[PDB]
């Protein structure tokens, strides 16, 4: 019998290994073959359950090219090298977010 | 008729209108009907038309009084079932005005609860009901539907985990806390009580609130996701059961859940209502293939049933597992998913839909699938129910050979794996085994759950 | 979801 | 069993008991069970005591946390079934332990609510259950019972008369009121509302509830006879239900009815504990041989029904009619109307009694008969109900030919002249021609009523 | 007259009282009268005397049984209007006695509501009203008013500015939210619900509160500015109203508006109470130059209502905007102003003011500009309302290309750049273009929201 | 309209659908509308569906976390009045 | 498109670029030319959003030099290094603040 | 009725 | 504000 | 009256 | 009374 | 303990 080890969690695919760059693209890629519109927030560590994170500018609403949401999830980054940094598609059927999780957990 | 003669009559005249086309908002109803030998389809259908409105078995001075012709329910349309000869298909309106506003099983047992037959009918089904859009928008619906859930509880891109606390009965309220607090902090959405767990002697109700919700704010700290766990406020009486439930909202449970079938439709109704007012998640169970809604050709089919569930309000149901069902089914699980999600379902005979249903705007209701299911049943879930679904894992989380906290993690994984190569557009259905093999490469946990049951 | 499988649409 | 091992298990070696000997306060049940090919009685039997139970579809870690062999449902008897060989008898004991007290639908649904199998059964049928005497004191039962009830009302020596109004709906409520009037002024005890009455756009409740309540008094003054309407309380949630229960005790109505299928449990007990702390009598409508108990190898038997509503809480219960009902059921008639009236019921497989049922001091419930009968019916009704019984007339006295109050003399003097005849020492039944047509010489209203519907 | 006479009468020997003084308590009232043609302009104002307060079309009896010379509406001087002829200006004196206390729309119905014109007058306009200081004491008033919102929120030195969120409908709550958060931790003081955001389907009013106060604390905490969001608490009912309010205080929101035009008087009048007792500030909205306030010879003038508002009760009071007006009714506006404002206003007729109007010590309430504002509008904003003002950006902040946070900022930056350069004793108005240009260049922010909409 | 452009733009192109049948469950009006002049009228009908609906009179980024053509109020006809020549009838469905 | 950078703020000006000495000057003049008595507060930073801050002395009530209020702002400064510290204004009239900004913003 | 028939008799 | 313009003043 | 006039008929 | 002494007379 | 010393032990 093994021991669970209990640690901070990041909501979906937390539980999973960690993403590298072709497991990320290809979620932006889903997204926007689902016709959401991809979005960044990020936030201080400690405020990861808020329910409002900072927004990074605006959701990039009709963004067909997965390499400007990289691009813009690396600016977000380097603006705020500290902050848990989530990727968020906006379904404007539903009003919800078809997919969201977490790229860089934070420091 | 404009005089008053006494004596029984045949409905035929009366009920039986051919040439009626239901007005948008006429209440619509299909019965399979087996008429008595020799009876006329014709006479049979307008029995049936009769009994379930305006009708007597003999004539009522009374009737003169009103307008039969604007209140009664007509049998409109005969249709032969594709497969049976004895049963008929009989399409049945009935005005809107027959009916109390947001009372929706007034229009369900007045459709089928007491109807006899008035010695016409030998058998009698009740398979689809058309609620008119007038009518939905008296019903109070789900409290909060899928899309302010997924807000409230801040969950996105997948299915939701849950899992029913085992043994069904027995447990203390702190060992029940325990089983909870361990399986919420190992990645499962939500724990719930078991249906038939309301307030007995080994744990009384409120001292299992209390361990409950002190096991999931436990578990949420410890794993910074939100954390849920239905507490069952099923009770005897209505006081009981709102006591109960504001007592959740009390000590800040998220979400509660109401057995259909024990409590009913009005402590149900009432409830949703309450918890509307008071920003709690209402799960509802309701058992089908199970008493009423197993025996195909006497009883009410059980996407009736979930009509009225929807309208009753519910933010969740669940009824029996989809994949254990066979492959025939699952274009009716298909379907029944869609009427507890979608807006407008078409007409789909095929399905078993025979009217147009429109919902407007009221919010769709997670659907649940539950039974015995473990890791290797999770890509066909997730391929099946999509991601707006609750899949709770009771006995394949609790019978993890590592405990609680280890199954939990064991579903979490699989589920992620099979959402990511959703996602990444492979079939996961037919690539299941794979993409579970792959991810438990990583997951110890998983690896031996998958070694526990059987592929 | 929601508003895209409307009698509307 | 001490140490864990998590996967799946039969249930043979836990939950078959033939050596159990059940104790007084079990709960027993009794269910015809056809087991899956291939699989052992004794398996299958186990399997429904399992998840009737504390039993999982695989082995959990939670029940070495408490002690099974206390907790569990387990079969301890198989018998095989007269006639069918497919299916099989097993009796199950419940410790009382497993349920809440005085919530007797927990124990209802945990038996047959959610019991889908565990893959060992594939045909279950609850026939019977045994409600030990600790768990019947526990439920609140009928909030008055027969002999309280005809002290209120001051009725002795005949079974009451009552009568539905019909149409079943369209009636505005003064025009629903007249109807009332004219059947109470000629000889009824009680009308009722339809069970699908109940605030409808063309009467709404209040209204319905003063123009009755009006024509009760009314008809009291001319009779010099107390009167009752069953006023349907039935409400979309329980806080309307009992709003409309309490204006009907504020403006004197004596007796309420309640729709126990639309409803349901909760609502009803509530409201059953309501009418006792208000001295209102409780009508209850539950409809049988209607999707729960028509099917005879699928379902729930109508004598569990029975025995629920009586915990419940209801005055009288309805269900369907007796005397087009075969002479073959009719034993299981009297069978049914002892459940609801005694103290204690005597096992009696004949009858479809598996259990001596011990009531204790409960009280009993008066039997009502209704359906499409008229005065030709009077001396079986008579014979079969006896006193303790409501013999409702609804088109039987609306659809007399010279109207309501003529139908309700009719329907009035049938019963007496068929309950002075019995206690003359007469076999009705055998004379009951002979006894009508003699009273029919007296009473012109019967007269014709004789020739409106068939011997 | 001491003696009864049936019959129509004219007016003038009852009703026009030109050698009468008002007493200091007299509610007094100004009417442009057009008069049927041929009707003296004695008469006809004697008639809207009559109507408005106690005379009848015909002479009554029961006139007798008071005092008609205390209690009658009594007009005492007629004026030419400037311009027109058809038009002449009527001064009627109202007893106080005639008003309920603390009910100031009484006052206006009783006036306008219901004054036909007696068949004398063919054109009716309610110029202004004079609320003795007697009867404006019985009034509530605003909540709080400016000097202590100022001291609730700690803001001092400056106009506020704020901005309604857009699109005005369709935001999911936690989007609303999000809207929310962005605004306020870019610079803002205040958001606000769209005027007809209440409870719609895609945002249920509980979740937005909830999302709302979140995001307000948030960009509290990370600004260090005293943060608010105008929670609308306009509901279908009061029930709903005060729930939605209690809410918003439950979770620490520190203000609420409310749409009077939606609500109503009796709703805000109450609302206001509410507001005062629990320490929430109110924001008024009621829309003018639309459908009341925007015919000059066919209505009632803005400034009444707006006397009317500041009795009934709020914190900040919004119509429509202030810059696009002509230079011509800019003096309106200034007058218009002072009337929220200030304890005493003078007669003037130049602004249209016919009456002395003293408050005396009921607060003065925060004048709102709204519209299609922008940071070009900036300069003239802060000259025409001063400090004592909420300036609302609604688009000019969502809308600026880099999102609302560095829009926020470009308001703030142009706001304070406006204020400092009026402190120095810059003439902002004719140096508007300069001053912002001077800011733009420390503030890309305010440099490309130049280039964004047109000077 | 799926990108977001800030700034003052005209209503026709999303607020009048000449060829919009209303669903029964619409509310449905009629206003004279009298428009500014030099305005079309099919663009003063669709201004005035856009104000009592979702409209706003610059654009905002915030339409576009919704579906605008669901819920948007749209004018579908025009008719002149009996009469009058300055005024119009426009039929807006919400 | 920017991104708007989240900070703390400090009420009335503090959108505008900090104020030089002849900017503060001028809120300083017009408040005395408005008949208002100028006033000190201070507070440490983490209560800045206490509805009573420290009060400096009194408020200098019939003030009509700049440079008094210029001193005793100072003077304030050595006594409190650490404090924000507010110019409020004083509106008998009103019983309001007429004008309040942070002078400065503390550590 | 009632008490007749008990289990007691 | 409030008192300055007060009719007593 | 009520029922004479409906849509209904 | 009432109104017989008014401030008005 | 509780259940030990039942009555169906």
């Amino acid at each position: 019998m093994q021991d669970y080890k209990q640690s901070l969690k990041y909501e979906t695919f937390s539980y999973l290994p960690p993403m590298n760059a072709e497991r990320i693209r290809a979620q932006i890629k889903y997204a926007i073959a689902q016709g959401w519109s991809p979005g960044i927030e990020h936030v201080e560590v400690k405020n990861s359950m808020n329910q409002y994170w900072y927004m990074w500018k605006l959701p990039f609403f009709g963004e067909q090219n997965v390499d400007n949401v990289l691009a813009e999830i690396e600016a977000c980054r380097s603006a705020y090298p500290t902050h848990q940094v989530k990727l968020v598609a906006y379904d404007n059927y539903a009003q919800s977010l078809g997919l969201a999780f977490v790229v860089y957990r934070g420091n | 008729v404009k005089k008053y003669s006494a004596g029984v009559k045949e409905y035929r005249q009366t009920y039986w209108m051919p040439e009626y086309t239901p007005l948008d908002s006429d209440i619509l109803a299909c019965f399979k009907i087996t008429p008595q030998p020799g009876v006329d389809r014709e006479e049979a259908a307008a029995a049936v038309a009769a009994e379930s409105s305006t009708g007597t078995w003999t004539t009522v001075w009374t009737d003169l009084l009103t307008d039969m012709d604007y209140y009664k329910g007509r049998a409109y349309r005969i249709e032969d079932v594709p497969g049976d000869d004895a049963a008929f298909y009989a399409f049945i309106a009935y005005p809107i005005d027959l009916f109390e506003e947001g009372s929706v099983v007034n229009v369900f047992t007045s459709l089928v609860g007491n109807v006899f037959g008035f010695k016409a009918v030998r058998g009698l089904r009740l398979e689809d009901v058309r609620f008119p859009l007038a009518y939905v928008k008296t019903c109070g619906g789900p409290p909060h539907g899928i899309q302010v859930e997924r807000d409230k509880m801040n969950k996105y891109g997948r299915p939701l985990l849950g899992c029913t606390i085992k043994p069904k009965l027995g447990l203390s309220a702190k060992n029940y806390g325990r089983a909870v607090y361990e399986c919420l902090r190992g990645g499962l959405d939500f724990t719930k009580d078991d249906e038939n767990i309301n307030s007995q002697p080994f744990m009384r109700w409120r001292d299992r609130f209390l361990f409950v919700q002190d096991a999931t704010e436990t578990a949420e700290a410890q794993t910074g996701e939100r954390k849920g766990h239905y507490l069952n406020v099923t009770a005897p009486t209505p006081e009981e059961m709102y006591k109960r439930a504001e007592f959740a909202k009390e000590i800040g449970a998220p979400i509660i859940m109401h057995d259909y079938i024990t409590g009913g439709f009005t402590a149900n109704t009432g409830l949703a209502k309450w918890c509307q007012d008071n920003g709690v998640l209402l799960h509802i169970h309701r058992a089908m293939h199970a008493v009423i809604d197993r025996n195909p050709n006497h009883g009410i089919h059980f996407r009736v049933l979930t009509k009225i569930l929807r309208l009753s309000g519910g933010d969740h149901l669940h009824t029996g597992t989809v994949v254990g069902k066979l492959e025939g089914d699952r274009a009716s699980t298909l379907g029944w998913i869609d009427l507890l999600r979608e807006s407008f379902i078409p007409e789909d005979r095929s399905r078993g839909i025979f009217f147009d249903q429109d919902w407007g705007s009221m919010p769709g209701v997670f659907a649940v699938a539950s039974g015995g299911i473990h890791v290797w049943h999770m890509p066909a879930l997730v391929n099946i129910f999509g991601d707006d679904s609750v899949l709770q894992f009771g006995g394949g989380t609790l019978g993890h050979p590592w405990g609680n906290a280890a199954g939990a993690a064991a579903n979490r994984v699989a589920l992620e794996a099979c959402v990511e190569a959703r996602n990444q557009g492979r079939d996961i259905e037919k690539e299941g085994k794979e993409i579970l093999t792959a991810a438990a490469q990583h997951s110890p946990e998983l690896k031996i759950a998958m070694e526990t049951w059987k592929e | 979801p929601r508003l895209d499988l409307i009698e509307q649409a």
